[PDB]
């Protein structure tokens, strides 16, 4: 039948696209007691298992196609999940559109993959000292949010704060034009949507997203004085659905704008 | 009736029928009472129970009445209930007044005395405090804010906040000093609602509010009191926005205060709205953000009791129902928890019930249709649906919504712990919160894990008892040294950092695994930063453990060096015991669980000198009805259940028992079924409420504790209700094992000498014991391999103990024989060492192939240092350990011995071979020491013969087989125990024995594994074994007593797990059972066994007696390839098993019986043709059956050379005794034109259907009509329908006589009338000595449960559950004239009943049709296995193109298509393989 | 049948709706405060349809809703204006309004925080005293 010829040709393509295989993290004592190390760790973990999962279901639906393997229960199931367009649910772990299809969604697991994979090389070659200083996309990971509380976590144990007094300030900088502080990290592939974000000022515009170039995660203790009545709360979904709130940032408006604007427009930041 | 006083219309049917017919009985009302009201548990009355003088709380706190209602003066029961009711709502409303006038003094005042503020308190309920504070509180601000009307006026209000500072700052002093317990809740709320009234006060300060109209003061909750209004019940009035809530005055008794949060004001404000505008509110949102909560409050805060139903899957309507219309007529609120899980059915149902009530409801702004009836339906009726992500679509537009996305937990943690009078509470919630919220993340997922909000203010009360604690124990230090006392001293200089976390520790460090406690620590230091908690470990109890241990021949340590971590975990179950009445210890089998309580418990004896008892009780073992007790249906008697029981005699004290520290361990699974009636007593409630309504209060001594591997199937509510320990597999590692079983040894003789024998190996043995030795590293290597079982650490090391017991008492039984030559150390040594290692191969290896056999002995071979044989190929596991300390091969031990001819492939007759005698020896080992033991192996392998012949080779063991099914229960047992063994009193205990003298009985189970597991993933046979395995007895049900198992032995077979319809064992059942694994013999032992069999039956014919070795061999040998080739995987029904080679002799056996001379020639036809029968009709594809002739064909002229081929092996194998008087070759021919006379006497007689004869017929009725003729002849016909495998059944049934029956199968043919047919048969059969063909077809079907009752006949020739009561008792006189008429005398039940079953088993035939179905002939494999265990089973499958050539031509003969005008064609397109050489116009036409 | 997409649409089917006798009522300011709240749900109604940019999720704002708020106007305006024929402007109960219309209705349905917040906007925008002047704008640079 001309359906298994070409979920055969489909296999294989995807077969080549997505990656071969990922590195797990090693452990170390002084690694352990750093808490980005634990969730990128953790992280690779995840992400390696479920890319060898997925790597076995296609090589076995491959095998089905050249007739050496028969459907069982759980292969007829992916089959038909595969054929129909619908993403299976054994693959999807992770938070995902509600609306994205099966190739999106192969093209989205191979941009995390290699994301996971470039983590563990720079892990590897140095240290958490290096650890700290890669430029991670928010929505390429996993958990996101999970990545706020590491860098959280570092910064407390580094300066010897307590968590509930660190508060997060956010310094949208050109890549090339960037300082990677004490207390900094890296963060790509934020697009701000309804404004566009100059010297860390924002402003209304008819653009439908602006691309931030590099988000900087500052944690600070707390100043414990009220924000400027042109500060404004935007919150970062995980994806255009708006169906995650992954974190909420502050931006500082510019003049002769009202805040109530903003919030009428629908701002906001998406991770993807 | 209940029309009148609709209050106990909230009732049941049973509970109006009891209060009835007990009106009189008031001291048995009190069930009801607790039923309907709120917190009401009870009323009080005086000694003559005639006059009620008031009403009491569930807690203790109680209220009596001002005007005392005489039961008397209203013998009716609606009558003084409804005065009853009006009474408490009187005084609830002058205890108010009272209590108002009585805040009112303490209110404006610049400073409060504690004394009598604190009498104040006592003197009314937390109910009735609460209410006069909030009262007070609203009166003051509407005040000041009537003052503040002039506007632009200096504001008394700050006078307003500061009083309610100051009495705040003295509630704080007063928590810090210990209070009585109901003192200490009551203080609790009333801080709880001081907070929220100071925070109010801060917003209307901040707001600048000026008017009492303004909004900002009319949307906070504001209550009303008005004494001058001559209702008392309307005296008091609640006003939030524009809503207006009388208050309903009812006695609530005490209740868990919510913190008001934002939230929870949002929500009361969405609420009264929704009430105001009169229709209910559906507060959506994920589960634990105070859905439920949250409309209890705001019924509490009203006065009105919530009924909180739980929308579980199993929920019942007519309860909901009466429940439901009882709520209606009575005004309370309900409320449905999680109203999405429901049904769809009852989901529509009960959403058409609530908009009929919710329409009503707007009508009234009455009564309404509801069960049949009219219901008045009060106006301060409210309905809220919690939700979990929507409303159903006939709902959506009567009910408003609410988002309860997210709680306060940041400000629900202040207020608690400013309430229980915390310093600094707002630093401690701000660094809690995120503390749960990083366990809830980070850590990894496990089941018994729980960072809920539940678990927040677990650990928030606990710290606040740890810091009580503290302040009393700092009191005491300080009263012993120096006088100076001052509590706020004493709290100022106390850290509250460190209380918190060691509160955290205390609670959840117990259940964490040991990866987690690291990251816990991490986390707590990344949150606490610089403040660490140590534990003062308890030095007076470890001494008293380290005794405790060394007693019972333990292992104990602490911290780092062995079996610390073990003492850490019972310390830990300790604390929980100290701070929680039940427990519940998690962990994997083999864990030390009940050696830690049972350690803890003797240390706790030995300590306090309060000597404990345990009674450990299995829970599913034991049913329910008589766990928790029997309520007659009709004759209204209790009877109490053990656990009642229990609880009954301690709380008797009828031999100080209330001194002692009893410990009800509920060793077993847990599932949401029985402990739902004991989510009653975990709660700080502590009661049990009985199906007949009264209570046995717990006593602070006893402790529940749940003693469970493992929490996949209970509730979160069981999880929250009791305090968790987990018992990680690494708390007991492999040496404090090790060194148990040496010290057991050491210690405790086998039955001293022989205990100097023990001790003596055990020191040989030491060496190899030690951490990283020959056994440690063999177990870790015996890992890595593949087991026909799951593998467990405790079940090996038993295994490998059970044998070094037989050892020692081989050795002792040695010298015993010995006694002029006791045996020396150095030959023990030897002995020992060669032992262990045998012990080690058939113990780690001893439930695996032979492959992992030899890998693991190649592998020990590598590992130790112990001479082992020498032998270059030969493993040593084929090698035993003579008496002598020498390597002896197992073959020297295999005898060489002759069968009777007339006992060949006999059920008694065993030769013993090579996996004869080795398992024979296991079971020898096994069965001294009366560990339960289960034979795992394939079909066949003899698996159930080798088990007899061992047993019955013992003289002492009686033996009772129970063909456990796919329905077994343990009534099976109980019955089993009844009928062979009897109950006797001794002064240890009742104790059940076999009623023969100096017997062990053992319950041999055919298929222990086959018993289906319930929805909770629990065997209840396989749990009860496990009890009388581990307790050493069991539970009597009929008195709910101790009864001690005595002379009582299990052992058990199976079939492997993997194969369908088998269940794999709980891991709490293997640890105890040993495993063996009875492979398929050998090329070896097959050629012996059946050389043996053969030189048996080739002595009636003595002139081919040489010919007996070539002709085992041969069919040995081409039983190799036909294992070989059709494996299991091309088809299902592809099994071969040397069932099938006894099959063949027998068959061989039965040709030559009545033959008086034969030639080498017709043995091999014989042979031949019985290979066909048994080895080609299971065959689907032709290639195959021409592969099975090739292959016979070579093996034939392989063994026998010297033969003719064309007559030994003519290709027509035709064998019948229709015409000879023997079963001799019949040709083709003759037996054609026989069957065709007997097919026109067929149509003659039955029913007439032209059946052409195609020489598939031919095979098909021969081989039909061998397998009836056989005794217990089951056949599986297979094909596609129409093919003939009915019709032929029947011709094969009516020329043997047997008669054919039929089940008409229609679509309201249930089991029952199955169950009717099946014994209507087996009366015809056994009763009548006719033999029955009993058709079936699949379509017949329509249940697998008709699958089981086949299969139970089947494999046992009979199936007790069809004939019971008066139809046994028929069945009985049934059998008697049978036995009368055939010439047999019997009297007892059980030998006419095997008469019987011998009557069955000889006479009735079952035919199984069906279609060739692979996967359906797959899934009829799996539901039962007796279809493909021993019935033979024929593939008709289609008609063959000569089939069809034969019939074209026979069928189409009448017409005339001769057609003499045909030309032959040059080219003809031949489909039929005999097609003749010249086509005719005929033969054309039909090819 | 589908309702007819616009804020003019809505409208009209929103005073089609509203009996004519309650809109008329004794305070003559009651038409004006209906007239609000026609013009706010059709504005929250009509943001529905560009559910990733109006809202987060596709919200039930539906008739059930607008009823609830009508009726809470004129028991808060009967409330303030115990039967008078004219209420000024500043005594209207814009806070009662304000409040219910966020936490009752319209926010019942909404969970994201968010969406509360731009409630509360639109709220704090359009029901205040300032609206009762000629010069009020329900809507800035729409062209
Ligand atoms: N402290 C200890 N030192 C040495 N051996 C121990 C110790 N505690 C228990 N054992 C042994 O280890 C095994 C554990 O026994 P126990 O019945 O307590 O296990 P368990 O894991 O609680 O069992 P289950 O889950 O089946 O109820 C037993 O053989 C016991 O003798
Ligand atoms: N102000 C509050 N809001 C919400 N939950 C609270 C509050 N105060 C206490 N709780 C606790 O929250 C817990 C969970 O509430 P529950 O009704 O189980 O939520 P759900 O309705 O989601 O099941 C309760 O055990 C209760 O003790
Ligand atoms: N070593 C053996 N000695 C005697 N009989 C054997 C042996 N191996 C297999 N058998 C055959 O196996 C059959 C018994 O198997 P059975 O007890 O029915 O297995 P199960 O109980 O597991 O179904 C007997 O008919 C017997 O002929
Ligand atoms: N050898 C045969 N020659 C001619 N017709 C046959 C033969 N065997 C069966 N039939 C036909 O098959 C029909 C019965 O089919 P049946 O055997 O009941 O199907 P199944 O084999 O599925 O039970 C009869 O009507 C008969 O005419």
């Amino acid at each position: 039948p001309a359906w298994m010829r070409t979920l055969h040709t489909t296999a294989s393509n995807w077969l080549h696209l997505i990656p071969q295989t990922l590195s797990h993290l090693k452990r170390t004592v002084e690694n352990i007691k750093d808490p980005l190390f634990r969730f990128f760790e953790r992280e690779v973990k995840m992400g390696a298992k479920l890319l060898q999962d997925v790597r076995q279901d296609l090589a076995d639906v491959v095998q089905v196609c050249e007739g050496k393997k028969k459907q069982t229960n759980y292969l007829r199931t992916l089959i038909n999940e595969l054929v129909k367009g619908i993403l299976p649910r054994s693959w999807s772990h992770y938070t995902v559109p509600a609306g994205m299809t099966v190739i999106q969604w192969v093209s989205d697991f191979s941009e995390r993959i290699k994301q996971l994979q470039n983590i563990s090389l720079a892990a590897a070659s140095g240290g958490a000292k290096e650890l700290k200083n890669i430029h991670v996309c928010l929505g390429g990971l996993f958990v996101p949010e999970a990545y706020i509380t590491a860098t959280r976590q570092y910064v407390a144990q580094a300066n010897s704060w307590s968590l509930e007094e660190l508060c997060l300030e956010v310094n949208v900088t050109t890549s090339q034009g960037a300082t990677l502080d004490a207390c900094s990290f890296g963060v790509t592939g934020l697009k701000l949507q309804g404004a566009t974000c100059n010297n860390n000022k924002l402003s209304l515009s008819n653009a439908i997203s602006t691309a931030l170039p590099l988000t900087q995660l500052r944690w600070v203790k707390q100043t414990n004085t009220e924000k400027k009545a042109s500060v404004v709360t935007l919150p970062v979904y995980l994806n255009f659905t708006r169906a995650d709130l992954i974190f909420t940032v502050d931006f500082e408006i510019a003049t002769k704008e009202d805040p109530r604007s903003f919030y009428e427009r629908g701002v906001a930041v998406l991770c993807t | 009736e209940r029309s009148s006083f609709p209050r106990f219309y909230f009732v049941g049917d049973e509970d109006l029928l009891e209060i009835i017919g007990n009106s009189k009985n008031v001291a048995k009302l009190q069930k009801h009472f607790k039923k309907m009201f709120a917190g009401v548990s009870s009323i009080i009355l005086n000694e003559d129970n005639s006059v009620v003088l008031g009403i009491s709380s569930r807690e203790g706190e109680e209220v009596m009445f001002k005007t005392p209602v005489s039961i008397t003066e209203h013998p009716k029961i609606n009558e003084w209930l409804t005065l009853v009711e009006k009474e408490m709502r009187v005084t609830l409303a002058k205890l108010l007044a009272e209590s108002v006038t009585e805040v009112e003094i303490f209110g404006k005042a610049t400073s409060i005395d504690p004394n009598t503020y604190i009498t104040w308190i006592d003197k009314y309920q937390a109910q009735l405090v609460v209410l006069s504070a909030q009262i007070a509180w609203s009166e003051n601000v509407e005040t000041a804010l009537s003052s503040m009307g002039g506007g632009g006026d200096a504001a008394p209000l700050h006078s307003v906040l500061s009083n309610v500072e100051v009495t705040l700052n003295v509630l704080a002093d007063s928590v810090l000093m210990e209070q009585p317990p109901l003192r200490r809740r009551k203080l609790e709320h009333l801080i709880t609602e001081l907070v929220h009234q100071r925070d109010v006060t801060r917003s209307l300060i901040k707001s600048k509010i000026d008017n009492a109209k303004s909004f900002e003061w009319l949307s906070q909750m504001r209550f009303y009191f008005d004494p001058k209004q001559t209702d008392v019940l309307q005296q008091l009035s609640i006003q939030m926005a524009n809503a207006k809530f009388n208050y309903g005055f009812e006695y609530l008794g005490v209740q868990d205060k919510l913190v008001q949060t934002p939230l929870t004001d949002r929500c009361y404000l969405t609420m009264t709205q929704a009430l105001e505008a009169r229709l209910g509110g559906s507060p959506f949102g994920p589960a634990g953000t105070g859905k439920t909560e949250s409309v209890k409050a705001l019924g509490h805060q009203l006065g009105r009791f919530v009924l909180v139903f739980n929308c579980d899957e199993t929920f019942d309507f007519q309860a909901m129902g009466r429940i439901f219309v009882g709520l209606c007529q009575v005004g309370a609120w309900g409320c449905f928890d999680e109203f999405n899980r429901l049904e769809e059915r009852m989901l529509s149902a009960v959403s058409q019930q609530v908009q009929c009530i919710q329409e009503a409801l707007r009508e009234h702004s009455i009564t309404c249709e509801l069960l049949n009836k009219q219901v008045k339906v009060s106006p301060d009726m409210a309905i809220f649906i919690t939700m979990n992500p929507n409303l159903p679509d006939n709902l959506k537009k009567l009910f408003r919504s609410l988002a309860m996305t997210k709680p306060d937990r940041q400000l629900i943690a202040q207020v608690m712990l400013y309430s229980q009078g915390f310093r600094t509470a707002e630093v401690l919630a701000n660094k809690i919160v995120p503390f749960f919220k990083l366990c809830d993340e980070q850590l990894s997922s496990q089941s018994h894990y729980d960072f809920g909000l539940r678990a927040l203010k677990s650990v928030l009360v606990s710290a606040g008892n740890v810091k009580r604690e503290r302040i009393q124990k700092i009191k005491r230090e300080k009263e012993e040294r120096g006088e100076a006392v001052d509590e706020g001293e004493i709290a100022e200089n106390l850290p509250e950092q460190e209380i918190l976390i060691q509160s955290v520790c205390e609670t959840m460090v117990p259940k964490l695994v040991a990866e987690d406690i690291p990251l816990l620590f991490s986390l707590l230091s990344d949150v606490f930063p610089g403040v660490q908690y140590h534990r003062g470990e308890m030095t007076a109890l470890r001494e008293e453990l380290k005794k405790v241990c060394q007693e019972m021949y333990l292992t104990y340590g602490d911290g780092e060096e062995v079996g610390g971590m073990w003492v850490e975990k019972v310390l830990q179950l300790y604390q929980i015991t100290q701070i929680n009445h039940g427990l519940m210890m998690v962990g994997p089998s083999g864990s030390g669980k009940s050696m830690a309580w049972r350690v803890l418990l003797k240390a706790l004896e030995r300590l306090e000198g309060v000597e404990g008892v345990a009674h450990i009780i299995d829970p599913k073992a034991i049913s329910k009805d008589h766990l928790y007790g029997t309520l007659d249906p009709n004759t209204r008697e209790w009877t109490d259940g053990l656990f009642t029981h229990v609880l009954r005699k301690i709380i008797d004290s009828v031999r100080g028992e209330l001194q002692k520290r009893q410990w009800i361990v509920f060793d077993g699974d847990v599932d949401p079924e029985w402990v739902e009636n004991l989510n009653s007593v975990l709660d700080d409630n502590k009661l049990l409420t009985l199906p007949n309504g009264e209570r046995l209060s717990l006593p602070p001594n006893v402790r529940i504790m749940f003693e469970v591997q493992d929490l996949k199937y209970a509730t979160l509510a069981t999880v929250s209700r009791c305090g968790m320990v987990w018992f990680s597999e690494d708390v007991l590692s492999t040496d404090m094992i090790f060194n148990n079983f040496l010290a057991r040894l050491r210690s405790i003789p086998l039955d001293s000498p022989m205990l100097q024998i023990q001790r003596d190996a055990a020191t040989i043995m030491q060496p190899y014991f030690t951490s990283n030795g020959l056994v440690t590293k063999a177990l870790e290597h015996a890992f890595q391999l593949e087991h026909i079982m799951d593998l467990t650490r405790l079940r090996c090391l038993g295994s490998l103990f059970s044998m070094l017991h037989q050892a020692c008492r081989n050795v002792a039984q040695y010298n015993a024989n010995h006694p002029d030559f006791p045996m020396q150390i150095e030959q023990l040594e030897r002995y020992i060492q060669r032992y262990l290692v045998y012990a080690i191969l058939w113990s780690l290896s001893g439930d695996s192939r032979l492959k992992m056999r030899a890998e693991l002995g190649e592998y020990i071979r590598r590992i130790t240092t112990v001479p082992l044989p020498t032998a270059p190929n030969i493993p040593i596991i084929d090698y035993e350990v003579s008496i002598s300390g020498e390597w002896s091969p197992w073959q020297a031990k295999v005898p060489q011995i002759e069968v009777e001819t007339h006992k060949v492939a006999a059920p008694d007759v065993v030769v013993p071979t090579l996996d004869t005698v080795r398992h024979e020896a296991l079971l020898y080992t096994w069965l001294a020491e009366h560990k339960p033991l289960v034979l795992c192996g394939p079909p066949g392998s003899g698996k159930t013969m080798t088990l007899f012949s061992a047993l019955r080779a013992l003289p002492d063991m009686e033996v009772v087989g129970l063909n456990f099914s796919s329905a077994t229960t343990p009534e099976l047992l109980l019955k089993t125990f009844d009928h062979y063994c009897e109950y006797r009193r001794t002064p240890n205990g009742v104790v059940l024995a076999p009623v023969q003298l100096g017997k062990w009985l053992v319950l041999f189970c055919d298929e222990i594994n086959l018993p289906d597991m319930d929805k909770y993933g629990t065997q209840r046979v396989i749990s009860f074994i496990r009890q009388m395995v581990e307790h050493g007895g069991f539970y009597r049900t009929s008195d709910q007593t101790w009864v001690k198992l005595e002379r009582i032995q299990f052992v058990g077979a199976c079939n492997p797990p993997t194969d369908p319809g088998r269940k794999p064992l709980s891991h709490r059942f293997l640890r105890h059972v040993p495993v063996v694994y009875v492979d398929y013999p050998g090329p070896a032992s097959l050629t012996q066994i059946y050389g043996t069999f053969n030189r048996a039956m080739l002595r009636l014919i003595p002139s081919l007696r040489t010919y007996a070795e070539p002709l085992t061999a041969a069919m040995v040998e081409f039983y190799t390839m036909s294992q070989e080739r059709f494996t299991q995987d091309t088809q299902p029904h592809y099994i071969y098993s040397p069932r099938e080679m006894t099959r063949w002799v027998r068959g061989i056996f039965e040709a030559l019986r009545p033959l008086e001379t034969l030639p080498v020639e017709g043995l091999i036809r014989i042979w031949a043709h019985e290979a066909l029968r048994l080895f080609q009709d299971r065959l689907v594809e032709d290639e195959e059956r021409r592969w099975t002739d090739e292959n016979i064909d070579t093996v034939a002229l392989k063994h026998f050379p010297n033969i003719d081929r064309e007559k030994a092996m003519s290709r027509p194998i035709l064998y019948s005794n229709w015409l000879s008087k023997d079963y001799i070759p019949v040709d083709q021919e003759e037996l054609r034109d026989y069957v065709k006379a007997r097919l026109k006497v067929f149509y003659e007689e039955e029913l007439d259907v032209p059946l052409v004869l195609f020489n598939e017929v031919l095979d098909h009725v021969l081989r039909i009509d061998r397998i009836f003729r056989q005794p217990q002849g089951h056949l599986l016909l297979i094909g596609v329908s129409g093919a003939g495998k009915t019709t032929l059944s029947r011709f094969v049934a009516w020329m043997n006589g047997l008669s054919v029956y039929q089940i008409k199968v229609h679509r309201k043919y249930t089991g029952e009338d199955f169950d009717e047919d099946l014994r209507t048969v087996l009366r015809r059969s056994g009763c009548k000595n006719e033999k029955i063909a009993f058709i079936m077809d699949e379509s017949n079907v329509l249940d697998s449960g008709f699958l089981e009752r086949m299969n139970t006949l089947l494999a046992n020739g009979e199936v007790p559950g069809l004939f019971e009561g008066d139809e046994y008792a028929t069945l009985m006189t049934q059998c008697k004239e049978g036995a009368q008429k055939e010439g047999l005398m019997l009297d007892s039940h059980e030998e006419l009943y095997k008469w019987f079953t011998s009557q069955v088993i000889r006479n009735l035939h079952v035919v199984f049709t069906m279609n060739p179905s692979s996967e359906g002939l797959k899934d009829r494999a799996a539901t039962s296995p007796a279809l493909f265990n021993r019935c033979v089973l024929n593939w008709f499958g289609d008609w063959s193109t000569e089939a069809l050539y034969q019939v074209g031509k026979e069928f189409t003969s009448k017409m005339d298509l001769e057609k003499p005008n045909y030309i032959v064609p040059d080219y003809m397109p031949v489909v039929y393989d005999k097609l003749p050489q010249p086509p005719s116009h005929r033969e054309a036409i039909v090819n | 049948f589908e309702p007819p997409p616009g804020v003019k649409a809505n409208m009209l089917r929103t005073f089609s709706s509203i009996p004519v006798s309650r809109i008329c009522k004794s305070p003559n300011e009651r038409a004006r405060l209906y007239f609000l709240l026609a013009w706010f749900h059709a504005i929250i109604q009509e943001r529905l349809r560009y559910a990733p940019l109006g809202w987060s999720k596709k919200y039930e704002f539906g008739e059930s809703d607008l009823r609830s708020a009508c009726d809470t106007v004129d028991t808060w305006l009967d409330d303030t204006a115990k039967g008078r024929q004219n209420i000024s402007p500043d005594k209207i109960p814009w806070s009662a309004l304000k409040t219910l219309m966020a936490q009752s209705i319209y926010g019942g349905r909404v969970d994201n925080e968010f969406d509360q917040r731009l409630l509360n906007t639109f709220l704090e925008r359009l029901f205040t005293t300032r609206s009762f002047d000629s010069e009020f704008k329900l809507a800035c640079k729409v062209d």
